[PDB]
């Protein structure tokens, strides 16, 4: 956090524009208000998704470090961290992220591509510390990203 | 109730008179054409055929005058019987008197016989002026449609403000024939305009008065390139060429609405096209995701084993696959947003139906 | 009523088009339906109007002689009978056709035109059989049409 | 409340001079037209009237100068009394002073008496610069129109932030009847541009003066046909030809939406035409169904009793009838879909009326 | 259920025949554009080469005739199998018979071996007429596409009640990428039209029969300029250049819609632009208000102190600040009022959502 | 969090290098034009000025080499730091290698010293190729604007995702003020095209290749008129004039958006004008009714006694005022229908507000 | 039913596209859902018409043989079987298919076409096995088609 | 009030146009009616605002002298009286016209402009008769305008 004073002032200006209330912090109701002001139809479910995906430490609403880090994100044009989400997002036929690893591997390792015969399944099973399988993105991410 | 029968008889008589007017105008223009070109093709020593043609055209104009007088008398009779009065003189007024006098003097002019193929370009002006009879055609064609006779059409026009008397047939013809008559008129005007242009250049052995040489500049005058090899600079030639140019450039601006309508796309097939675009994009996205994961696993393979130039190339391939995935996702998002947008009429119909069905 | 048989058939065809029901006679409700099918927003007041001028003898709905006579009307392009209707319409400031004849004459005989001094008022008063004045179009029409 | 009366007096005084501006425009034109025609169409020996013409036009320029000074004084007085100040100096500023100087120098440049009928080089450039006074018409017509005079118009416009200052009169003049004004503006400028084209091409019978062969070149360039029979070789002639061509091609734009607007098609005739097509289409469908059923029944006798080529011809006719039936069905379906759609305004009005009438 | 398999086999055979037709048309066009060039290039003493070329052309025409007969026979076969079929001679559609006879006679005419070059102008008319074979590509291209084979395609399209006989492939191709093939066609037609004009402009010694010279006077058209460095004096040249001019005028209306479509402006960009405008305008309003208040305080401070010429400039500064404030306010109102009511679809969607959420 | 600072520094360096790139391109074109002008005007080989100029332009190209090398290297550095990686050539700009090599060889080619006016095209082709440096304008202008630098704008644009890579600055510039730059561009490219047409056409006087004569013809081609006074006989001249003609005719499709939606007529003036016409038509109808009633009374007065020519004239005047009343009525009806039926947005907003206020 | 395996797979793909649920079979509610997704305003009456005209053996919803046969139909561009359907609907003035055969024949055998005098009526009466007349398309179809 | 008779008649015509009722005076309900006829969505709060600046002496609705004076206003293109209104509205962050004078002066005397150091604050404090400060536009207007 070695931001220069001019950049601190610029980000403070941005935060002031975002925070219409200024008690320091706009609340979810006026998050939805400004979102619909931009011209999007708001839903309470998606607003809850927004707030509980941006908030941390259970403080609620918005926080200055939280805003600073989420603005540290969404600036890189491309990456291999926040764009590999699809690798577990798209193959969830059930959609809750609890579909069997063996079944998804078998059904998705044949779309014009073939890799091995159950060796990939064995490797996936051994990758998990507890051998959970199913949809366990922690071990897969630990193996892939680093 | 006899007014209805009287009006029907008046309209029938008007139709007959309009038909006779059109056919006699055709005979007159045919006689004028026959008299023309005789000096430049043939010989003047016959001394009888031209006299017979002139006398026949004189009788034709006399009968045309008589039928025009009869038609105007019948229409003023129709006006009188519509506005029920008992005075012959009260029907006439300034406007109709001016109109009938103008029609008479238009018909009044007539190329009459006086008693090498060089007519002097001054004695044929009256014969050339017979083209003015073109305005007598719309009056006949509008009434000759027969749409006015159907009582049901007038009934439906009632209980509403339409007052269809003129431009109504034009609108109906444009609706039923967007360009069918337009193309024919545009293609047929060229012969007449070349024929009327080949009068001022009628100079003996000038290589310009002939019809074949004449029918070269008008197509390019209607066009825009107009390099102008002929460059005719005779008397009134500048006015004639300017008129041809202005009418041509006015007529250039068309065909755009009809070609757009023909190339237009109906919503019925648009729906199924969007549906299949959705399914194809889903297939493409699944294929891209499979490619991404397949390339990703090999990186961990080379991480477990020794890394090398192959591992570096596979990293490059992984980046390329990520870029392709992003492109496919962006395109699918664009198409989905587009299809979700618009759809105004169907969505409001559905929402109003739901509101009606909600009741209490 | 000397209509020829062919014209009788043509008008019968028109009547068949107008009468969708064919019990011989469409009713005010489906008068409104067809009128809105022509694309005019219907009001019950104007439908009751339409029907109460078109109907005669208290028969209701529509009648063949009534249909024939109203189609005998609405065919002449112009006249001096059905267009002079406004002479008692445009000068009804109250709008009920019961405004004083003297007042309307005084207020409307000065719009860039002058005719006499109370001679017109005396003539109007004498024209009425009972000297009603106000808006009595019966005597005016009697002295106008014939 | 004397401010309103003083403002009305100021506007009356401004009207008293706006008309005289265009009144003196006539003698401004006469400054150049008569001198230019006389110097070339007659001998130079007519030196007894040149001095009188010069003194008269000098007096005219002096009168125009006084008129402009008076107009500017009255308008700055209006500005002062509107702002409700007292100091004379505070009213003036840089912008209006610069405008005053520009107007003075525009009207200041006038030909003056110096003391074979050939105009030496550009000795008439000062008279040519007088033609710049063409931008006086829009201000004069804006201030002369009575729309700004009425109090009710400003009263209504005040509550809607309309700012009656400029371009409102232009918008209304375009709205009331666009065709006549634009046509007149396009037609009038041809004479002026033809007149100004011959500024140095007169020479001495060089076949480029006498105001002839110059009224012809400009319309040819405007029509974009470009015959190119003769081309002005002078640099000034070249640039004036280029600018008249670019302005002609600029004016060529538009002038085509007028026919589309006139050929409009309102709701009432739309609905009556749709009713007409509906009855025609059901009649055609009934006729086609009768035809196909009669053909099918006719097929039965040859089905029962075999023959030669009769069954074949009957089958051919049956197929033709089926094809015609399909065509009629498809066309009717298209028309029904079209009439069902594009009813958004009427449908929403009807549904909102139904919702209002539902109540509880 | 064997009808499905029979139709699939028929479609596969039709695809094979269409492919062979296209490739043999390519062979025919390859055998063209050499017979004409051989006479004009070098000499014609090698009669064996021209004899072999004519023999090969005859064989190619015979094979094209055979394949066309096979294709149309299989089309008749599929049409016959579609309906209740008994005999080969049953259907034999008369219009289809006329079409196949017309196709035969179009293919019937062909250059033939008869037994100082450039072939003059009389002979080889049939050889020059082989350009008419261009009509085959539109028939082959749509059937070449595999969209017809997809069962899901017609399955979903059936419930929409739209026919897929023709022109929907063209609509889909236009929708996929407008202008893509349009630009290619426009750039490729020039070579063909120059080549066909070369024969009309062919001359023994004049500098008009060369391909390079012929390649220039067509591009002068379709540019609406027409410099006219050369003029085609041949009547066939006249009609062909008139045709090129009219087609160029027709095609000049291109790219105009798609450039605007590419230069469009989506709702997201307009929303962020309005956000930028809001922030910038409130900032500018605050700055202007501060400026005008500070100027007013400056004037008030210098009212009672040092009352002299120095304080005069402050009043003009105050008026300038007031005018700037007025302009800023007017612009802000102008844009805010427009953007408030700009949203219609989103506004009514929100309104109906609120109405639904209201419930009871 | 230092990635933000590193990216900001990289963007600042990229902007500085883009500015220096534009400066060096300007220096290069300035050095190139002067040699071409000097070799043909003034002293041909009066001194070593030509050698000095060639050396200077060689040094300028040498600096440009390293300048674009640094620019692309910093772009690759930005791409490297965007993706967390620890390898120099892991990205290496695989596909972009072709682009960077192509741009390098475009910059690499340059006029070079070899060691009367006899200019040769072979030695001047490299100098003529310097016009390709114009490609740098978008790259410099994209970084010139400071919108990309602001963090709050990217903050607000993250939601409702819109990528900002390209065409966004063009859209903003077009929407801010469409009329600012297109006219300047059209006026500016004329000088460049005239100069490039003058180059490689100055054989030996011959009234060709000089700037003055060649500058005139290009605007004629752009205006799409043509005169044919002089044409470029060179094949390079032919292709360059064809290119100028095609770009000019492409540019003619313009000013349509300048006139439309700019000569528009918005809600406020529409409403006040409708009120204006409403009251005016009310007054006109009242006047017409008064006139017709007065004429009726006049007819009564001259009907009670002395029926004569005066009574006939009064009947004529009554029939005159009748249907004039009807014309006024019809016009008022048309206007009232148009005003009542065209209110869509305001009417739906009012009806939805009424529905919301109804509650239960 | 000798369809080739590749075409079986293609039709299985089509069936998978049609059956979003995949219990093997979408139900009438989501038939209407997908139909309105195609952009048509649905009515329960027309949905019931669809489902009962497509279903057979009382199984309900959709069936694989039923789907196969109705896709065997709707592929022929023209025919004399499913296009002669109008011959018994266009002449049903009452609209329920129970209008008298003699009356319809008399009223529809005169629109610019004349065949015979009661011979057609006698033939129609004799065609029916029970002489039902009225609207009995079974006998007419058996006589005409084959 | 030296208006001439012709101008009196013209303004009476304008008043007749404005007053549809003619009891002499339209009421706030039909003020809103005509305002929405002009095409503006009306709110009761803004209608009450309008009427309670335009009305005087508690007479209500509209008055002829009130109409005359408000039309005497809004005819000057620009001035220094009715345009300096923003000087006390643009700096009211709270928006009720009761924000502290010292605070607003401190926060708004730095937007790229600087005048003095507390001298302006002392002058503003001394300008008020009672030293109210805050937002007291009476004293400021009396000091500035005259
Ligand atoms: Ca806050
Ligand atoms: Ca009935
Ligand atoms: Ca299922
Ligand atoms: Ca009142
Ligand atoms: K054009």
């Amino acid at each position: 956090d070695q931001l220069t004073e001019e950049q601190i002032a610029e980000f403070k200006e941005a935060f002031s524009l975002f925070d219409k209330d200024g008690d320091g912090t706009i609340t979810t109701k006026e998050l939805g208000t400004v979102m619909r002001s931009l011209g999007q139809n708001p839903t309470e479910a998606e607003l809850q998704d927004m707030i509980n995906e941006v908030d941390a430490d259970g403080n609620g609403t918005i926080d200055f470090p939280e805003f600073l880090t989420m603005m540290a994100r969404k600036m890189k044009d491309t990456d291999s961290e926040e764009e590999i989400r699809e690798a577990f997002r798209v193959f969830d036929k059930d959609g809750n992220g609890y579909i069997s690893a063996a079944e998804l591997r078998h059904v998705m390792t044949n779309l014009g591509e073939k890799l091995t015969d159950e060796e990939v399944d064995e490797m996936i099973r051994e990758a998990d510390i507890d051998g959970d399988g199913q949809v366990n993105y922690e071990e897969f991410v630990q193996m892939m990203t680093a | 109730l006899g007014a209805l029968r009287r009006r029907k008889r008046l309209l029938e008589q008007e139709k007959s008179l309009a038909g006779w007017a059109l056919v006699l105008a055709g005979t007159g223009i045919g006689l004028m054409v026959l008299h023309a070109e005789m000096l430049w093709f043939g010989g003047c020593s016959w001394a009888l055929y031209l006299f017979l043609v002139k006398c026949t055209i004189s009788i034709s104009t006399f009968l045309l005058l008589c039928l025009i007088v009869a038609f105007h008398a019948k229409e003023v009779q129709l006006f009188m019987t519509d506005n029920g009065l008992r005075d012959w003189r009260v029907a006439l007024t300034g406007r109709q008197a001016a109109q009938i006098v103008l029609e008479l003097v238009v018909c009044g002019l007539h190329p009459a016989p006086v008693r090498p193929g060089f007519l002097g370009q001054g004695e044929a002006l009256l014969s050339l002026a017979m083209l003015l009879r073109l305005y007598l055609v719309p009056r006949a064609v509008l009434l000759r449609s027969g749409v006015l006779l159907n009582a049901s059409y007038r009934s439906i026009g009632a209980l509403n403000q339409v007052r269809f008397r003129h431009w109504f047939v034009a609108k109906l013809y444009m609706n039923t024939h967007p360009g069918r008559l337009l193309l024919g008129l545009t293609l047929g005007l060229w012969l007449t305009t070349a024929w009327v242009l080949s009068v001022a250049e009628r100079q003996a052995v000038n290589a310009t008065g002939h019809l074949s040489d004449t029918l070269w500049l008008i197509p390019i005058t209607f066009l825009t390139i107009g390099y102008g090899d002929v460059v005719p600079g005779t008397m009134w030639g500048k006015i004639v060429c300017l008129c041809t140019g202005v009418m041509g450039v006015c007529c250039t601006a068309l065909l755009v609405a009809v070609v757009a309508r023909k190339l237009e796309f109906n919503k019925a097939e648009k729906h199924v096209h969007n549906f299949m675009m959705d399914i194809q994009y889903t297939k493409e996205m699944k294929e891209s995701a499979a490619r991404v994961l397949q390339e990703a696993w090999m990186f961990y393979k080379h991480t477990r084993r020794k890394e090398s130039h192959a591992a570096r190339r596979h990293q490059r391939k992984l980046l390329a696959a990520i870029n392709a995935f992003r492109q496919v996702k962006l395109k699918h998002r664009k198409l989905r947003e587009q299809v979700n947008s618009m759809v105004d009429i169907s969505k409001m119909h559905m929402i109003l139906y739901d509101l009606q069905q909600n009741l209490s």
